[PDB]
RNA sequence: ACAUAAUCCCAAAAAAACAAACUCCUAGCCCAAUACCGGACUAAUCUAUUGAAACAUAGAAGCAAUAAUGUUAAUAUGAGUAACAAGAAGCCUUUCUCC
RNA sequence: UUACAUUGUUAACCCAACACAGGAGUGCACCAAGGAAAGAUUAAAAGAAGUAAAAGGAACUCGGCAAACACAAACCCCGCCUG
RNA sequence: ACUUCCAAUCAGUGAAAUUAACCUUCCCGUGAAGAGGCGGGAAUAAAAAAAUAAGACGAGAAGACCCUAUGGAGCUUUAAUUA
């Protein structure tokens, strides 16, 4: 039953989701913005958030450091992560990754379009 | 050589131009038009016998009405009107029964007249 | 298992109209605050952000092209 | 063959559809002549003469009008048709004059406890334009009628009616006219709407006054009793009498009604 | 009136009958704005068959104001049917029917004015009023 | 003493009338029918005659269709049902992910 | 004797009514060759495939069928056996 | 209890066998002896979707058992008749 349950399906299997969620985290963390189903980016949301604050840990603990290699295999990423995009939000708490609608739909499954982006 | 011509196409438009008001197919389709038809007909035919019996129930049921509002009742009046050489129909007595209570209550008058008379000449 | 009899046009119509109620219809028109366009309620316009979008693509593109 | 009934079945389909208008003209199908319509007409009815006057009153201005109008516009010749409404319109005037005297002398010795109230309503629904035209159209007048513009309009048919009219009173006198009117209107009349056309404004005040005119005794209205009815109507049952003598007596579902229906009852009971 | 047809076009007429009755008695703008943000095959079809009705209406009958244009009547008609071959197992082959609609909008100018309101109390005490009197 | 919900057709009641293709009255095309047999006629094609965009005098038939799990064609029902179709980000072409 | 010629390859794949999980001959790799479950949501019943389970351990059933774990031992009928 | 493919929703493309016409309730009786169409009582405003398979003697095969036809065919003989 889907009573009191997060951690939502959609169609895909558990290491499918897991590398979905590192894809689109991937495209997330180089574009700075992107664009996605709805159900996907609301779930991306809370990894985001999840991401940032294993940046925010430290650079130099090895704890976040193993993480950020876990789910970011991309060498280009993680400094850009820590060095750059980390330190803007160090102010921040629940301030990143912000969601937005997309006004039209696509011409072949009508699918829901939604834009996630961090704050410049 | 012959050929079918009009002939059929105006025998369809014939049984389906009196296959109109007809309820579905049968306003529309050629057969069901016929076997509605055949069966319409068939009911015309009885109804129109049994029109006869279901007026003369109704006649019988308002004199029935209108002679208990006298105190007495159909048969005995029926009875009455036979002795009376009354050979008035039950329509006519129905519509006298209705319109002009006066000549019923004086036939109903007259019917316990006669139903005295003969009450007290058999005693 | 197979149909018993022909569907007849009262039940089909009665069928096909009244319960599915068609397409309900609400209003999902607002006026854009920037350019003014006609747009749904609860989303970003579709012409003051699309090209918006598109020339930061074309910028991010240019700007990607350039640092490599 | 095929094709004529093919094409027969094309005309009574393309009938539905489109409806032309009636023509005065082309309407018969036998050639129409001035003295065949005169000669049946002297036939069915019992007198008729003046056929010159009978002709005139069949005779419409528009007919005139136009066909002046047509004479000017063609300019080919030039003819006189002016005498024929000149001596129409005073056919007319005569008719409806004589016309009036007889309906009047009519209710005068029909009923003569008729108040002049009454007599006035009566003889203005007489008259009255649409039940006049209405008998002229039953009686297939507008077949003999003649006019250009259109045959329908009830101003065409009510002046030809009167005309033949005052036509029947110089022809054949007031003798055989008194014989033909006196049998349709009275025929035609039949309802309750007679007295009821007088009866439209304050029934109570009207039998007010035809009692205080006559009998000089004030109408009292006094419930004899109610039956109530609080779903559909309520029956009240309400007598009318003068000097402690009931008049009347009737049900009704308001009073304002009853006494209404009462005061209409009791009013009929008085025309006698 | 200002008419408009388009024929020979290929898609559901059952489907695109839910966005034909969607705007029958709406007004063009209303109708315009429903048939952008309405989801379905026939609401890019229906927006470009009421856009060219605009366009010959302003253009043809030359209107002074576009306001005092409505949709009056609306409706889908089917045309020829393409039939395919739908191959199935067991070496049988089933029939595909490609269907056709034949779209069609009638137009006339005034102000729109559809009223669906009904007082019950109302018709029911003139109804049985007259039905008991009948 | 038998096996789904009661009363042996409703409800009740208590301890001379109503009522049929029968008979009569009123009118006229004067008194049913299956298999089978007999008589008299109509629709359609064509030919001789006549008439000419509507008909009758006869002769001659591939001569009157509601059915044969009929034939052919068109169009429905089932039904908007079954069925067909799990990567992503970008960007003008790459990167990441899977087998 | 000009045997300095003639054809074809290299085009895309094809048999089963289908752009069909089914089909076939020969040489060598298993990767630097190649294909992506290429419409989207819902996390109901129920079905198919798969995973795990307290305590009992065939109490199931025509039969340890099926199925996770394993294969220690017993006794017959028929046929020798490899086919 | 969980996972995946379907079922479910939306959008695109849009079947099939079946089908006399169908306004299609139940009980007690009857009817060729098993009635939604008959009778009498009981019940009931009008239409869908996801599900359960009792009924419409459901759909699907002119019973493969039985018997009939002066039917057919295979096989076997000391059936009879013989190149
Ligand atoms: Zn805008």
């Amino acid at each position: 039953i889907s009573h009191g349950r997060v951690f939502r399906r959609l169609g895909l299997g558990p290491e499918s989701r897991i590398h979905l969620l590192q894809n689109l985290l991937t495209g997330l963390v180089r574009h700075e913005r992107i664009e996605a189903s709805w159900a996907r980016v609301d779930e991306l949301r809370g990894y985001a958030e999840k991401l940032i604050d294993y940046g925010k840990l430290g650079d130099t603990n090895e704890r976040a450091m193993r993480m950020a290699d876990f789910w970011l295999t991309e060498k280009d990423l993680i400094p850009k992560l820590f060095q750059v995009l980390a330190p803007r939000f160090q102010g921040q708490n629940g301030g990143y990754t912000r969601m937005l609608q997309i006004p039209n739909r696509n011409e072949q499954d009508r699918a829901k379009m939604a834009v996630i982006e961090y704050k410049g | 050589l012959r050929s079918r011509v009009t002939d059929r196409y105006w025998r369809v438009q014939e049984v389906l131009k009196h296959a109109r008001h007809f309820r579905g197919r049968k306003n529309r389709c050629y057969r069901l038009a016929v076997r509605a038809v055949t069966r319409a007909f068939v009911k015309c035919t009885r109804a129109r016998r049994l029109k006869k019996r279901s007026l003369r129930t109704l006649w019988i049921n308002r004199i029935t009405a209108a002679s208990q509002e006298h105190g007495l009742k159909y048969p005995a009046f029926i009875i009455n009107l036979i002795k009376c050489q009354v050979e008035l129909n039950r329509k006519v007595l129905a519509d006298l029964a209705i319109y002009e209570p006066k000549t019923f209550k004086s036939l109903a008058a007259l019917a316990k007249r006669r139903r005295x008379x003969x009450x007290x000449x058999x005693x | 298992a197979a149909p018993k009899n022909r569907r007849s046009i009262e039940v089909n119509r009665c069928r096909r109209r009244n319960p599915q109620k068609l397409i309900k219809v609400k209003n999902n028109i607002d006026v854009c605050p920037e350019c003014g366009h006609l747009k749904q309620k609860h989303i970003l316009c579709g012409y003051c952000x699309x090209x918006x979008x598109x020339x930061x693509x074309x910028x991010x593109x240019x700007x990607x092209x350039x640092x490599x | 063959x095929x094709x004529x009934x093919x094409x027969x079945x094309x005309x009574x389909x393309x009938x539905x559809x489109x409806x032309x208008x009636x023509x005065x003209x082309x309407x018969x199908x036998x050639x129409x002549d001035y003295h065949a319509e005169i000669q049946a007409f002297g036939h069915r009815l019992q007198e008729t003469f003046s056929l010159d006057l009978l002709k005139t009153a069949f005779v419409n201005s528009c007919y005139i009008k136009s066909e002046e109008a047509k004479r000017q516009k063609l300019g080919i010749d030039k003819e006189a048709a002016l005498l024929n409404l000149k001596d129409n319109q005073e056919l007319s005037e005569q008719g409806i004059s004589f016309s009036q005297t007889c309906l009047t002398q009519f209710f005068e010795d029909a009923f003569p406890d008729l108040p002049t109230e009454g007599v006035t309503s009566l003889v203005d629904f007489l008259t009255s334009e649409e039940v006049v035209c209405h008998v002229a159209r039953n009686l297939a007048v507008e077949q003999l009628a003649l006019s250009a513009e259109f045959p329908v309009p009830p101003p065409v048919l009510r002046q030809t009616f009167f005309a033949v009219i005052g036509a029947l009173l110089q022809s054949s006198g007031p003798e055989r006219t008194a014989l033909f009117i006196r049998d349709f209107l009275i025929t035609q009349m039949t309802g309750k709407e007679l007295f009821e056309m007088w009866t439209i404004t304050n029934p109570m005040g009207l039998l007010v006054e035809e009692l205080k005119k006559r009998k000089i005794s004030a109408p009292e209205s006094r419930l004899t009793r109610q039956s109530g009815s609080t779903t559909a109507l309520p029956v009240y049952f309400v007598g009318l009498y003068c000097d402690r003598k009931l008049i009347a007596e009737g049900p009704g579902e308001t009073v304002l009604v009853a006494e209404e229906e009462a005061a209409r009852v009791a009013l009929r009971k008085l025309f006698g | 009136e200002i008419y408009h047809c388009r024929r020979q076009i290929k898609y559901s007429k059952d489907k695109m009958w839910y966005l034909a009755k969607l705007i029958r008695g709406m007004s063009i703008d209303q109708a315009l704005a429903q048939l952008e943000f309405s989801d379905k095959k026939g609401a890019q079809i229906i927006k470009e068959v009421l856009l060219e009705a605009q366009d010959m209406a302003v253009r043809d009958h030359n209107v002074e104001f576009r306001s005092n244009l409505y949709v009056a009547e609306s409706t889908s008609g089917r045309g020829q049917y393409l039939k395919r071959i739908r191959y199935h197992g067991r070496g049988r082959f089933g029939i595909m029917e490609k269907v056709f609609c034949h779209y069609f909008v009638k137009l006339v100018e005034g102000x729109x004015x559809x009223x669906x309101x009904x007082x019950x109390x109302x018709x029911x005490x003139x109804x049985x009023x007259x039905x008991x009197x009948x």
